[PDB]
Parts: C-alpha cells; sequence; structure tokens
C-alpha cells in the first residue's frame, strides 16, 4: 500500500497512512504523555500535554490528532517538547486541590505519575485555587468535581460507549465544570468503567472508597461469572480478601470495559 | 557546573579509562568480549569464564595495570539469562589509584577455576559466594559453607529462594533442644508492586521488540 | 577542644607502658605484599607502611578542601596499628576544627525535589511539593539502570557497596 | 645514589644493595622471555614498548634517588619487585597465548543490562 | 601528606642510656600510668541518679509512637497509608472505612514495635503529622503481646502523651 | 462517648465488640479492653459551624504549618454544609 | 562449543535435586507466567513489556490475636522477571515446576481519524467534544 | 562502630549513580559527622582492644 | 569544682592543668531554648527560569559508553602514577 | 552444541564411584557419630537414614548434578567429623517433631484447601 515513511527521534518508521503522531511513536515504544485522548474513544485534544515538537517546527503540533505525513521526524525529547510538557502540566496543577492523601487515585493516579516524569519539582502558583461543588450521579461512583481536569474523557464514554448522553460539561473559563446541570442517575449498565476512564480522582468507586491503596493490593487475573460473555477481569486482593474488580485487556472479549454488576 | 544540582563530570578520566579499556582488549583479545566505561567514570572489562585466572593474573602483574587488590566478589544473578549468575570481580590499583571491573557468566552447574592463587583475598569471598548463590568453583582449598546455618540446605540469595526462607526453628521441651519446622509467618511479606507504570528514562530504553 | 586532652590520657596509659607494649609490639605482623594481597584496607595497610588512604588518593564529598595527615606505620605489627589508630584520632580532631570553621551557608539537601523530599511548609501549601512527597514516600526516586562501586574511607578500611 | 636506605618503607621486603644491576639483569630477562613471542602479539609489543624506556632509563641514570623520581615507580625496591613480578607474567603468558581470536561470541542475552 | 608514626632511634648517650636503664630497673613510665590513675580517682564520678535523674535529650528524639489529634478532638490520621508504604519493617498495618461522618480514620492501625525499627520515617512521611515518634523512651513491659499497640492505645498514647510532643513539634516544625 | 456491649464490655470507636460466644475474649480476663473515651464520632459534631461570607475558603486546620495541608473547599450547595476532609469540621455560607 | 572433554549430556536440566525445594513445593505448585496487564485507570502500557513468573495463591488465614493473613507457603510473594517467554519456561524446566504459559495481548492497531469526528453522513460524528 | 560512615557510602552509591550532587553545605555536615563517626569507632577500636588485653 | 589542695594533687599526679577544662560538661554549653530558625531557600527556589530540563540530573545520564565490542600507538595506564606524598611539614616524625 | 564440560564424573560410572565412597565414609561415620555426639538414636536407624537419602536423589541422570551433589555430601560429612554441627543440626535430618503429612485424598480434603 502507501505506507508512508516517517522518523521518530531520527529512527525510521514504517507506518500506515492516516495515522496520528502518537500512534506512530507508539509503534517504536514511545508513550507520549496524554490525558484527554484514549485508544477506544474519539480524539479530543483538550489535554494539550501530548504536544511534541517535530523536525523543523515553528509551532508545536499536538500528537493526539495530527496525521503524520511523508518524511516527518518526531522530536520526542526536544527541549521545545519538554518545555511544552512542563508548561501545560503546571497549568493542570494550578487549581487541582491538595487531596493526594485523601484521593483514592493516590499511588495509581495517572496525573501523579506524569508529574514525577514530565513535571517540575516546584510550583509557582501563589493565588487561590478553584473549588467545584460536588455532585451525585450514583450511589456507586463518588463524584468529587474539584479534581476534574476537564479532559472530557467521561463525556466521550457516555455518548460513544455507554450510549446515554447525560454527562457533559457546563459554563466556561476556569468555571467550566463537568456535570449534568441537574441531579441525574447515571444508569448505564457499563458506567462502572467511567472510574477507569477518569485519569484523576474526580470519579471514584463509592464501595471501594477509602478501602485500599494500589501498592499493597495483589493483582490476580481471572474472568467474571455473572455474565456469559466471560469478560476477563483482575481482582485486587490485599491480605487475603477482594476489594476491587479491575477490567482486563482483551480485544475480542471485552476490550477494557466491564458491567457495573461485574465490577 | 553553574547548576548546583546535577553531579559534575571528569571527561579527562572518562576518556583516559576508555583508552585503557581498549588497551586490555588488544592485550587479551581471546578473553575480553566488550569493554565499556559508564557515564560516571567506571570502566568495566568483560571477560570469558574459562579465562578468569589469566586476566586477573595480567592485571596483578602488568606494570601498566598493577591492579593488586581484590576489592569484592559478586555474582549478580539475573534469571532471564541462560547462565543467570554473572560473576563480577573488583580490583584496585594502588599505583594508579583507579578501579577495574572484570566479570564473567556462569550457570548453576558450570565450575570456575578458583582465583585463590591469584588473590588470597578471594578465599573467604569464595566461601561466601558458593553459600549464597550456589556456583561451585573448582580446586578451591576448603570451599565450604561459611555464611549460612550448619546444614542449611539451599542457597538463600537465589532468585527462586523466597526471602522468608523454607524452614524455621523453635525450642521444644519434649525433646529438650531446638528443632526446625516449615516456615509459617505470623505476618507474610506484603509485596508492594510500586514500580511506576510510566517510563522513567528515555535514554536507557530498550529498542522495540 | 576537650577531646585532644583525652587521647593523651589513653596514650599515657598504654603507649609508654611496657606491659601494653610487650603484649603488643611484634605480636602479629604482615609483610607488604601479603597485606594488599589479602585484601586488607585502612589501618591494616597503613600500619604495614602501605602508602594508601582513600581520603587522599580518591577524595569524595568535600574532603579535597580539608587538610590533614595520615599516620603510616613502619612494622605492620599490633603496636603500629594501635599507634596509627591513636594518631588518626588526633588527625580526626584537626578535621573537625577545619570543618567547624568552614561551614558554608545554604540548604541541607539537593534542591531537586524528585530525589529529596520537599520542605514541610511547601508540602502543606504547594501542589508540586505535596504530590512529589506523596509519590516519593510511596514509590521512591527512580534510579537509572547501571552499577557502581563507590567506596569511602571507613574507620576500619574501604567499606563499599556494589 | 647516596647512603644505603636504612628502611624501605613497606615492611617485609628487604632493601637491595644492588639496584641498578638488578634492574639490568631483570630487564634483559624480560626481553629474553619476550623473544619467544610473535612480534604481532600486542602483549609482546606493549611490554617491549615500556621496557625499552625502562631498561635504558636505569642504564643512563646512575643515581638511585634520581631514578626514583624519573621512573616514578616509587622506590627501587618495589620497582625490582614488580620487574620480577612482571617476569612471571611474561614467562607464564606463554601458556595462555592470547593473540588468537576470542573463543566464541557471548550468548547474546548476558549483555544489555537494563532488563 | 603523611606523618610517620613509629620510629625514633634512642640516643646512646650516657645520660640517655641511664634514663632507659633507670626506667627499666626503677619502674617509672610504669608508675606514670599508676600515678595519673590516682589523679583521675579524685575526680567526681559522672554518674546520674536513675530514675531520680535522667540523661539529657533533644526535642527531635524518637521513642514510642503516639497518634495525636486536632485541637477540636478529631484524630489527625486520614488513612493515606504513606506511613505503611514507607515503614522499613512493615510495622504498620492499615485498614480504612467511611463510617458515618467526617471521621473515617482507620479500621485498623497496628504498629509493631518488636518489628518496628524506630527510624521515625512514619513521622515525616505523614502529611498531617498524625503519627509521631514520642519523647518517651520508657515503655518497657513483660509480655511480648504488650510490645505491640493497637489503634486504640496509639490514640491513648497520643492522649496521654500530648503536652510534650505538642511543644516538641512546636520547636521543631521549621527544622523539618 | 463509649457504649457497652450486651456482654458487659465497652465497645471501641470503630464499633468492634467481641461476641458472647467468642473464645478469644478471655484475653480480657484479669485485664481490660480499654477504649478511647474521646470518640472521634462525638468529638467533632459539637464543634460550631462557621459562617464565613465567601464562595470558596482555604481550610488549614489551625496552626498554619502545623495543621493539615491547605484545602480549598466550596460553599455553594445551600442544603449541605461544606467541610474539609482532612479535619472534618463544618463550613457554611452566611445564610445567603 | 568449547571442547574440554565434552560429553553429549543433552537431557533436560534438572536442578531441583540441587536447589532442594521441598517436595510439596516442587510438584504441587502450578507455576504460571504471563505479561502483566496494565492498570486500566492508568495509561502505563510500558509495564506490559516484561514476562512475569508467578505461583498459586495458597491458604491465607486470619491470626487469632489480631487478625492477619499468615501464610504457610514460602512461595507466596515470589515473582520473577523474564525478558522473553522462552527464558521463563527454561527456568521452569530446570527447576522442574509445572509451567503454564499465557500470551502477550498486543493491542489492536486502531485507526484514529479526528476528521471523522465531524462527518456528513457517518454516525461517528461526536455530539460534544 | 560507625553509624553514619556507612550510609555515607550508601548515599554516595545512589546519588552519584543518579547523576545528582548534594548541596555544598550538606557535604560539610557529612564529612564533619563522618570524622565524628571516625572518632566513634576508634574509641572502642582501642579501648575494647585493651579490654580483651587486660 | 573541688578543693584547691586536691586540685594541686590531681594537677601534679597527672602533671597537666586539668582544671582549665574537664571531661564533664558545665554552663559553657548552648542553652536548649533556641529562638525559632529561619532556614534558607535553595538555589532552585528562583521564581522564574527554573525549568527542570536545565537541571535534570537523572535524565542527563547516558547509558554506559562502549569502546570495543566482540561484533604508532603508545602504551597507556588507567591513571598517571600516584604522586609520592611529602612528609608532614607540621611534624614529620612522631 | 549441547555437549557440556564435566568436572570430575565424566559419565555415570565414575559418578557411581563417587557416591560409593560417600557410603564408605558415612558407614564408618554413623557409629562413632552417635558415640561422640551424645546421640540417643542407635546405629541401626542411623545407617538407613543415610540410606533413603540416596533414593531421595535416585532419579538424576545428569553427571554434573550428581557431581554437584557429591561435594555437598562430603560437606555435611566433614561437618560431622569435627563436631562443627550441634545436636539439633543433625537432628534436622531426623524428622521427628513435625506433624505427619497427609497422604490420601480424604486426609487433605479434611485438613483444608491444601492441594
Ligand atoms: C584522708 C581522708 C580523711 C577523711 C576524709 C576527708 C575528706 O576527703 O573530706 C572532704 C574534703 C573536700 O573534698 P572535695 O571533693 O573538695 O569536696 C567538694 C564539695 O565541697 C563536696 O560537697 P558535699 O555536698 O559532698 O559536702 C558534704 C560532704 C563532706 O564530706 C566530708 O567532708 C568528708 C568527711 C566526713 C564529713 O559530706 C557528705 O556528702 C556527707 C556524706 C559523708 C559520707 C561519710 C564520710 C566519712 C568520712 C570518714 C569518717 C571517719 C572514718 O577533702 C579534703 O579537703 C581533703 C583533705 C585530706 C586530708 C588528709 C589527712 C591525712
Ligand atoms: C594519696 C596518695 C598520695 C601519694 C601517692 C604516691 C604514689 C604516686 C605518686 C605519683 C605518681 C608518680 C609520678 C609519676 O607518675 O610521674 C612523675 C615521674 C615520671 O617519670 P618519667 O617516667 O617521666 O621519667 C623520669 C626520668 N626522666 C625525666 C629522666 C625521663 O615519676 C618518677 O620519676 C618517679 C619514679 C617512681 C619509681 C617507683 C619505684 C620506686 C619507689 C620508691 C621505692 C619504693
Ligand atoms: C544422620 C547422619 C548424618 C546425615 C546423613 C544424611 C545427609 C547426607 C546424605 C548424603 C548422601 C546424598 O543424599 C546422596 C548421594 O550422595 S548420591 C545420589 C545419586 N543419585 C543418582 O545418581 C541418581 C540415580 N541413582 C541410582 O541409580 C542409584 O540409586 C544410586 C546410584 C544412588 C545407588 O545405586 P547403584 O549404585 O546405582
Ligand atoms: S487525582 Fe491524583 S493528583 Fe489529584 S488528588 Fe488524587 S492522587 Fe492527587
Ligand atoms: S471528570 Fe474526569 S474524565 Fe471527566 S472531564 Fe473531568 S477529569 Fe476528565
Ligand atoms: S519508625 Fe515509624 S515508619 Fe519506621 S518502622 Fe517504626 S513505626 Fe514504621
Ligand atoms: S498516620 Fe499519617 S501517614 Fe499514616 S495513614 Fe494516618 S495520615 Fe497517613
Ligand atoms: S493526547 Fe493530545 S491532549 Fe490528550
Ligand atoms: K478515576
Ligand atoms: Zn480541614
Amino acid at each position: 500500500s502507501n505506507l508512508i515513511e516517517v522518523f521518530v527521534d531520527g529512527q525510521s518508521v514504517m507506518v500506515e497512512p492516516g495515522t496520528t503522531v502518537l500512534q506512530a511513536c507508539e509503534k517504536v515504544g514511545m508513550q507520549i504523555p496524554r490525558f484527554c485522548y484514549h485508544e477506544r474513544l474519539s480524539v479530543a485534544g483538550n489535554c494539550r500535554m501530548c504536544l511534541v515538537e517535530i523536525e523543523k517546527a515553528p509551532k508545536v503540533v499536538a500528537a493526539c490528532a495530527m496525521p503524520v505525513m511523508k518524511g516527518w521526524n518526531i522530536l520526542t525529547n526536544s527541549e521545545k517538547s519538554k518545555k511544552a510538557r512542563e508548561g501545560v502540566m503546571e497549568f493542570l496543577l494550578a487549581n487541582h486541590p491538595l487531596d493526594c492523601p485523601i484521593c483514592d487515585q493516590g499511588g495509581e493516579c495517572d496525573l501523579q505519575d506524569q508529574s514525577m516524569m514530565f513535571g517540575s519539582d516546584r510550583s509557582r502558583f501563589l493565588e487561590g485555587k478553584r473549588a467545584v461543588e460536588d455532585k451525585n450521579i450514583g450511589p456507586l461512583v463518588k463524584t468529587i468535581m474539584t479534581r476534574c481536569i476537564q479532559c472530557t474523557r467521561c463525556i466521550r464514554f457516555a455518548s460513544e460507549i455507554a450510549g446515554v448522553d447525560d454527562l457533559g460539561t457546563t459554563g466556561r473559563g476556569n468555571d467550566m465544570q463537568v456535570g449534568t446541570y441537574i441531579e441525574k442517575m447515571f444508569m448505564s449498565e457499563l458506567s462502572g468503567n467511567i472510574i477507569d476512564i477518569c485519569p484523576v480522582g474526580a470519579l471514584t468507586s463509592k464501595p471501594y472508597a477509602f478501602t485500599a491503596r494500589p501498592w499493597e493490593t495483589r493483582k490476580t487475573e481471572s474472568i467474571d461469572v455473572m455474565d456469559a460473555v466471560g469478560s476477563n477481569i483482575v481482582v485486587s486482593t490485599r491480605t487475603g480478601e477482594v476489594m476491587r474488580i479491575l477490567p482486563r485487556m482483551h480485544e475480542d472479549i471485552n476490550e477494557e470495559w466491564i458491567s457495573d454488576k461485574t465490577r | 557546573d553553574t547548576r548546583p544540582t546535577i553531579r559534575p563530570r571528569n571527561d579527562v578520566v572518562h576518556k583516559q579509562l576508555s583508552a585503557f579499556g581498549q588497551y586490555v582488549a588488544e592485550i587479551l583479545p581471546k578473553y575480553v568480549q566488550q569493554v565499556q566505561v559508564s557515564c560516571f567514570n567506571e570502566l568495566e572489562i568483560f571477560i570469558h569464564p574459562d579465562g578468569v585466572i589469566p586476566v586477573l593474573t595480567f592485571l596483578r602483574d602488568h606494570t601498566n595495570a598493577q591492579f593488586k587488590s581484590l576489592a569484592d566478589l559478586t555474582a549478580v544473578d539475573v534469571p532471564t539469562r541462560q547462565n543467570r549468575f554473572e560473576i563480577v570481580y573488583n580490583l584496585l590499583s594502588l599505583r594508579f589509584n583507579s578501579r577495574i571491573r572484570v566479570k564473567t557468566y556462569t550457570d548453576e552447574l558450570t565450575p570456575i577455576e578458583s582465583s585463590v592463587t591469584v588473590y588470597k583475598a578471594a578465599n573467604w569471598y569464595e566461601r561466601e559466594i558458593w553459600d549464597m548463590f550456589g556456583v561451585f568453583f573448582a580446586n578451591h582449598p576448603d570451599l565450604r559453607r561459611i555464611l549460612t546455618d550448619y546444614g542449611f540446605e539451599g542457597h538463600p540469595f537465589r532468585k527462586d529462594f523466597p526471602l522468608s526462607g523454607y524452614v524455621e526453628l523453635r525450642y521444644d521441651d519434649e525433646v529438650k533442644r531446638v528443632v526446625a519446622e516449615p516456615v509459617e509467618l505470623a505476618q507474610e511479606f506484603r509485596k508492594f508492586d510500586l514500580n511506576s507504570p510510566w517510563e522513567a528514562f528515555p535514554a536507557y530504553r530498550q529498542p522495540p521488540e | 577542644k576537650n577531646f585532644s586532652f583525652r587521647i593523651d590520657e589513653l596514650e599515657e596509659m598504654l603507649t609508654n607502658n611496657r606491659i601494653w607494649r610487650n603484649r603488643t609490639v611484634d605480636i602479629g605482623v604482615v609483610t607488604a605484599e601479603d597485606a594488599l594481597n589479602y585484601g586488607f584496607s585502612g589501618v591494616m595497610l597503613r600500619g604495614s607502611g602501605i602508602q594508601w588512604d582513600l581520603r587522599k588518593t580518591q577524595p569524595y564529598d568535600v574532603y579535597d578542601q580539608v587538610e590533614f595527615d595520615v599516620p603510616i606505620g613502619s612494622r605492620g605489627d599490633c603496636y603500629d596499628r594501635y599507634l596509627c589508630r591513636v594518631e588518626e584520632m588526633r588527625q580526626s580532631l584537626r578535621i573537625i576544627s577545619q570543618c567547624l570553621n568552614k561551614m558554608p551557608p545554604g540548604e541541607i539537601k539537593v534542591d531537586d525535589a524528585k530525589v529529596s523530599p520537599p520542605k514541610r511548609a511547601e508540602m502543606k501549601t504547594s501542589m508540586e511539593s505535596l504530590i512529589h512527597h506523596f509519590k516519593l514516600y510511596t514509590e521512591g526516586y527512580q534510579v537509572p539502570p547501571g552499577a557502581t562501586y563507590t567506596a569511602i574511607e571507613a574507620p576500619k578500611g574501604e567499606f563499599g557497596v556494589y | 645514589a647516596g647512603l644505603l636506605k636504612k628502611t624501605t618503607g613497606l615492611v617485609g621486603l628487604a632493601v637491595c644493595e644492588t639496584p641498578h644491576e638488578r634492574l639490568k639483569i631483570l630487564y634483559t630477562k624480560i626481553l629474553d622471555v619476550l623473544g619467544q613471542i610473535p612480534k604481532n602479539a600486542a602483549y609482546r609489543k606493549y611490554t617491549e614498548q615500556i621496557t625499552n624506556e625502562k631498561l635504558g632509563m636505569v642504564k643512563a641514570e646512575p643515581d638511585v634517588k634520581k631514578l626514583e623520581e624519573q621512573l616514578q615507580g616509587g622506590q627501587i625496591e618495589e620497582v625490582i619487585l614488580q620487574a620480577e613480578n612482571e617476569l612471571s607474567l611474561a614467562r607464564k603468558m606463554l601458556r595462555w597465548k592470547p593473540w588468537e581470536p576470542l573463543v566464541e561470541e557471548p550468548p547474546a542475552n548476558q549483555w544489555k543490562w537494563p532488563i | 601528606t603523611y606523618k610517620f608514626v613509629n620510629m625514633r632511634e634512642p640516643s646512646m648517650d650516657m645520660k640517655s642510656v641511664t634514663d632507659r636503664a633507670a626506667q627499666t630497673l626503677l619502674w617509672t613510665e610504669l608508675v606514670r600510668g599508676l600515678g595519673m590513675t590516682l589523679s583521675y580517682l579524685f575526680r567526681e564520678p559522672a554518674t546520674i541518679n536513675y530514675p531520680f535523674e535522667k540523661g539529657p535529650l533533644s526535642p527531635r528524639f524518637r521513642g514510642e509512637h503516639a497518634l495525636r489529634r486536632y485541637p477540636s478532638g478529631e484524630e489527625r490520621c486520614i488513612a493515606c497509608k504513606l506511613c505503611e508504604a514507607v515503614c522499613p519493617a512493615q510495622a504498620i498495618t492499615i485498614e480504612a472505612e467511611p463510617r458515618a461522618d467526617g471521621s473515617r480514620r482507620t479500621t485498623r492501625y497496628d504498629i509493631d514495635m518488636t518489628k518496628c525499627i524506630y527510624c521515625g520515617f512514619c513521622q515525616e512521611a505523614c502529611p498531617v503529622d498524625a503519627i509521631v515518634e514520642g519523647p518517651n523512651f520508657e515503655f518497657s513491659t513483660e509480655t511480648h503481646e504488650e510490645l505491640l499497640y493497637n489503634k486504640e492505645k496509639l490514640l491513648n498514647n497520643g492522649d496521654k502523651w500530648e503536652a510534650e510532643i505538642a511543644a516538641n513539634i512546636q520547636a521543631d516544625y521549621l527544622y523539618r | 462517648g463509649v457504649r457497652t456491649s450486651p456482654t458487659g464490655e465497652k465497645v471501641t470507636h470503630t464499633g468492634q465488640a467481641y461476641d458472647d460466644g467468642d473464645y478469644r475474649r478471655v484475653r480480657f480476663s484479669d485485664r481490660q479492653k480499654e477504649v478511647n473515651e474521646n470518640f472521634a464520632i462525638d468529638l467533632i459534631a459539637e464543634q460550631p459551624v462557621s459562617e464565613v461570607g465567601s464562595r470558596v475558603i482555604s481550610c488549614d486546620g489551625g496552626g498554619g504549618a502545623l495543621g493539615h495541608p491547605r484545602v480549598y473547599i466550596n460553599l455553594d450547595k445551600e442544603t449541605k454544609t461544606g467541610t474539609c476532609g482532612y479535619c472534618g469540621l463544618q463550613f457554611r455560607q452566611p445564610h445567603h | 562449543t568449547q571442547d574440554t572433554q565434552l560429553i553429549a549430556v543433552d537431557e533436560k536440566l534438572d536442578i531441583t535435586t540441587l536447589t532442594g525445594v521441598p517436595e510439596e513445593h516442587i510438584k504441587t505448585r502450578k507455576v504460571r507466567i504471563f505479561v502483566p496487564a496494565r492498570n486500566n485507570m492508568q495509561s502505563g502500557v510500558n509495564n506490559t513489556k516484561k514476562w512475569k513468573m508467578e505461583f498459586d495463591t495458597r491458604e491465607r488465614w486470619e491470626n487469632p490475636l489480631m487478625g492477619w493473613s499468615s501464610t504457610a507457603d514460602p512461595l507466596s510473594n515470589l515473582v520473577l522477571t523474564f525478558s522473553t517467554k522462552e527464558d521463563a519456561v527454561a527456568f521452569a524446566e530446570k527447576n522442574g515446576w509445572s509451567f503454564d504459559v499465557e500470551e502477550r495481548k498486543v493491542p489492536k492497531p486502531k485507526s484514529k481519524s479526528y476528521g471523522a469526528n465531524f462527518s456528513w453522513n457517518k454516525r461517528t460524528r461526536v455530539s460534544t467534544k | 562502630v560507625s553509624m553514619m560512615c556507612n550510609e555515607q557510602a550508601y548515599s554516595l552509591a545512589v546519588e552519584k549513580l543518579l547523576n545528582i550532587q548534594p548541596p555544598p553545605r550538606a557535604q560539610w555536615i557529612r564529612v564533619l559527622f563522618g570524622e565524628i563517626t571516625r572518632l566513634l569507632n576508634h574509641i572502642m577500636a582501642v579501648t575494647t582492644h585493651a579490654l580483651d588485653i587486660g | 569544682s573541688a578543693t584547691r589542695v586536691i586540685q594541686l594533687l590531681r594537677n601534679w599526679a597527672s602533671g597537666r592543668d586539668l582544671q582549665a577544662k574537664l571531661q564533664l560538661r558545665y554552663q559553657e554549653i548552648s542553652k536548649r531554648t533556641q529562638p525559632p530558625p529561619k532556614l534558607p531557600v535553595g538555589p532552585s527556589h528562583k521564581l522564574s527560569n527554573n525549568y527542570y530540563c536545565t537541571r535534570d540530573g537523572r535524565r542527563e545520564a547516558m547509558p554506559p559508553s562502549i569502546v570495543m565490542s566482540s561484533q604508532e600507538k603508545k602504551a597507556v595506564t588507567p591513571a598517571p602514577p600516584i604522586k609520592r606524598w611529602e612528609l608532614s611539614k607540621d611534624q614529620p616524625y612522631l | 552444541g549441547t555437549s557440556v564440560k564435566p568436572i570430575f564424573s565424566r559419565d555415570m560410572n565414575e559418578a557411581k564411584r563417587r557416591v560409593r565412597e560417600l557410603y564408605r565414609a558415612w558407614y564408618r561415620e554413623v557409629p562413632n557419630t552417635v558415640h561422640l555426639f551424645q546421640l540417643d538414636i542407635s546405629v541401626k536407624q542411623g545407617r538407613d537414614k543415610v540410606r533413603e537419602m540416596f533414593m531421595k536423589n535416585a532419579h538424576v541422570t545428569d553427571p554434573r548434578v550428581v557431581d554437584l551433589l557429591v561435594i555437598k555430601g562430603k560437606m555435611e560429612l566433614e561437618e560431622t567429623i569435627n563436631v562443627w554441627k550441634q545436636r539439633t543440626h543433625i537432628m534436622r535430618f531426623f524428622h521427628e517433631t513435625e506433624a505427619p503429612r497427609p497422604t490420601d485424598f480424604l486426609s487433605k480434603f479434611y485438613v483444608g484447601h491444601d492441594p
């Protein structure tokens, strides 16, 4: 076929036409940091963390949605790219509340891991952080909206995968909150995956709330039995008891979604 | 370094050790495989197992090397390799105040010629290594357990050996002397899989495979 | 200030004493070659006259700026080693004097918060300090792959870690 | 030269009263053992390339204290100690002739040590 | 630079040789140690009167653990488990539960001293200064089951030991 | 405040109480199942609720550096009173 | 390959008699290997790059005095690192452990087209970004 | 015998592998206490020697 | 802190002025009621121009450099011979 | 190739010899072992407790493993000559105080989830 030839950090890559920069780098084993974009959902480009310089780039191009053309070299470790990561990330850690000891994502938070890798060691914020009032979308999914990063990951899941269009954003500016504008029951039978979708502690499992921490839990691979699809899952076992049902990774069985009953 | 956080470098030493790295390579092309000096000025010689006693002899004897001090004996075990145990020596040259590292590879069954003749310090370091890892060396004077318990079976430092061990002991009055039994902990070792799921160093990343 | 008046107390008790000396001098000797052939270090070599000390030959930390002497034995026996140990204590006191009068201002840990925990005041106020403190005190700083054999001048010998 | 070295620093070894001659006879013995080695061998060339300066340097300088400073191998006593120590190397290098290519390539995986 | 330690050839002078001979025959350097030891005898002993008298300490001393609480009364611990993750001997075991109100602290907070190392790492690992290394070195006992505390006694220890640490962290909050 | 179990032993703050048929209770014989009298359940409810006039407030927990890390709680829900998870004390709008 | 009185001992390596793990822990232990799956809430697929060796979870009972998870099997927390699966099984054969192998669930190479988020007839157009 | 002489080696092992250096003031504290630590061993390296000696 | 007569006895039996400073401690020590400190900020505490990429020690470490692999010159030494130390100018013979 | 370098036993025959003088040392060791070591077990049960350990390893076909084990056999042997081990150390071979391990399927089912 076409199979346009591209480069990443100098190394040549054989990639298919129409692919994005992030997928092209993923071929060699490059996981560009990302918050808004997910594999199984449509590209949004709101995180702006994926911003990575390419060869001879007057302007940095977002790796989330950037069809890479012929003869393109991705400057993964360029100083401009690293400056891009630091700039947008500190912007993420501007109104985020000091809840790491409290938020259940601590130790398994995507945001936390990026900060040690692609982040500065100190802050410059000297003003008052924003605070978002909490909502309630189910007695199974804790809603703490002050930790939201407005990555619209939950928005796409409700519309595309879940199929119920009730979740979304509201307002504008810094007060661009994510919610429903009205007390609503998030009724999707596979809505439990919204906990895994959210990279932060904005959505937290109410039954699992304040129960365990990532490093002590022992992961064991298994398959659910409540349904006959056999959606394989992972059980989090700490000190000989089960607390959390982690959906597994199997393309032709369950992708990465499981029902709330299974979860 | 105008920045006071990162550690400085000694490029003069780094090249100088690299020059001696290739120096040994021509001297003993049969035994060395590849010689590498790390970024933090540590030049390591990688030699073949069967030629363990000559290279150590050469470094102890040669004027330009004069490495006569067996600093340490280590045999770091990596389960993913065919011959797991890689035996690492450690030498110091007093006259050139520099350190060299010569190392081989050896499975659980292959015996190595003991380097006690070339280094008397290897003697007790030899009694420890066979204890912890289980790699027997040949024609050692008195190769025998000097670390583990008298009759303690199994080399504890092996990867397959659990940290908690296999047996535990306890005094028993019905026999009026201590006695062993299978290990049964009051509290198990709670494993902490804390490794970050995000890449930490782009420089050391392996090529795609 | 008060300590230098105490090694003299030990040395008055022991060094000049014939009873200490007879049990000690020429009791246990090592030659030059078997000293470093057996892997000895520190006082064991220094008592045997071996001209080696890790602080001077391979300085580490700020030991290059300090100025001191290393006692070197002449017989390699027990009396020499004990005498070098006594003199090392006196030379240690001189290092304390230079260290005391040369303490520089500044911080106490590397400003890189990814390797050292941030200050408590910043950890309770700033985001980056808190999130780093959480992950540093739950994962630890990621050390790059490699190997090293840093060895310092231990009071006995060349205590090091591979 | 000068008055005889009463002590040789390092204990156990004995001060030699014939330094220059001992260096001469030892260095010639170094070259003698170097004779029965192919000239293409690195070890022969390397040691010959250092002993030629070493042998001519003692043969030129008649003062042992100056010879200490010139060679910078410390006192003569350890210089002759290593010269005979190197003599064992050259003699017994003949039994591990290294000049031929290596035994075999390493079985791949033992290198590349990030896992 | 180095200093030679042991070589001083004694003079063979008549005065010097009779010095060594007098030193040998008449024990003189031998009585020197004997004589000074007399001088040190008259020194008053440097012994404290335990328990009537106790040795000097410092505010940053590590002793028995004591879980403190806020001035209102709510216990500081918020079950972040950082102390458990850092504890070099895994002396901490933590379980948590959201109970009814703003007081979900621990289902279980067991600190195992006979396993603990007294490194104090839990103290500075705590983001809310909940677990602290108390200033009491004096908590010995006769039974092995005693040397472990439950969550309750940690609270009782923090309740019983409260004035000392409150002032200790008051003086040491800037250093750490 | 501490209650008493039907077997005559005081209940702990977490609600744990040894069953009457339980055998491991005998550890309490000639000893005590001591219970922290200051129940965190009853040690925070009676604290007064503040009436600050602002949308968002930084709660420190008192003492500045000595308190819990500063947390920006929100007061917009009129039915519910705001609170800091670290401390648990209440916050409220000025009656709006 | 190095001829030093070489004999053709090509039988499968059996180091179990030398390592001497107890009989209950050499036969009655189903040793299983896989590649660990990435945590779903994380986006850390790089942790799915290494073959990992595991064991079977045995009894985990509660301590009477406190309530613990006291274990009787020494091989409870033991996990081993392997670059490729053939090395992992090779360790199993020499250590005579009953081995089970899973495969590396490589991701499907999905095609992402942001232009498809705004189409004229295709349903893939997004109602809210 | 030597409390912080040891982790001084261990500390030097890690941050030097980490390509990180300590602040200049910290190194002065390390060497000052390392010398105090050097005094610590030598105190009973000689006296406990004399204890077994008599 | 004793009688003068025994002070002469201790000073003469030991032959040294012990009374100038003694093993035990007295009020010359610093009081344990220190004023609050004002610990300094670090070099990287600059409010601007503090990008991590310019001071990243961990990321600036390269893999171990390789010079020769299995797949007229001059003979060298790992380092120049160690300089012979000079006697202690303060005091060269104990 | 798959060919390997033996240490002492080139094949089964010499390895069979090496296990034989282990018996030669052990058989005359057990009597005075009980005598010197203050043991209360007789020679009769001492002899066959050396026996069954030969069948404890009577399945290995690799000469190296037999050779890797022959060194340990004389190691525990030598450890017993010079009273280095203590009474409990050799008692550990005499499995005496542990509860008997269940064998039939009914027993482990009645004991617990042990497979
Ligand atoms: S979501 Fe992540 S960064 Fe935010 S509070 Fe929770 S752990 Fe911390
Ligand atoms: S609630 Fe979570 S998933 Fe939804 S936009 Fe905010 S951060 Fe993203
Ligand atoms: S000092 Fe604290 S952190 Fe360290 S082991 Fe003891 S309780 Fe755990
Ligand atoms: S004591 Fe402190 S560190 Fe430990 S769980 Fe409680 S709040 Fe967290
Ligand atoms: S991937 Fe481009 S912003 Fe999330
Ligand atoms: K989430
Ligand atoms: Zn609060």
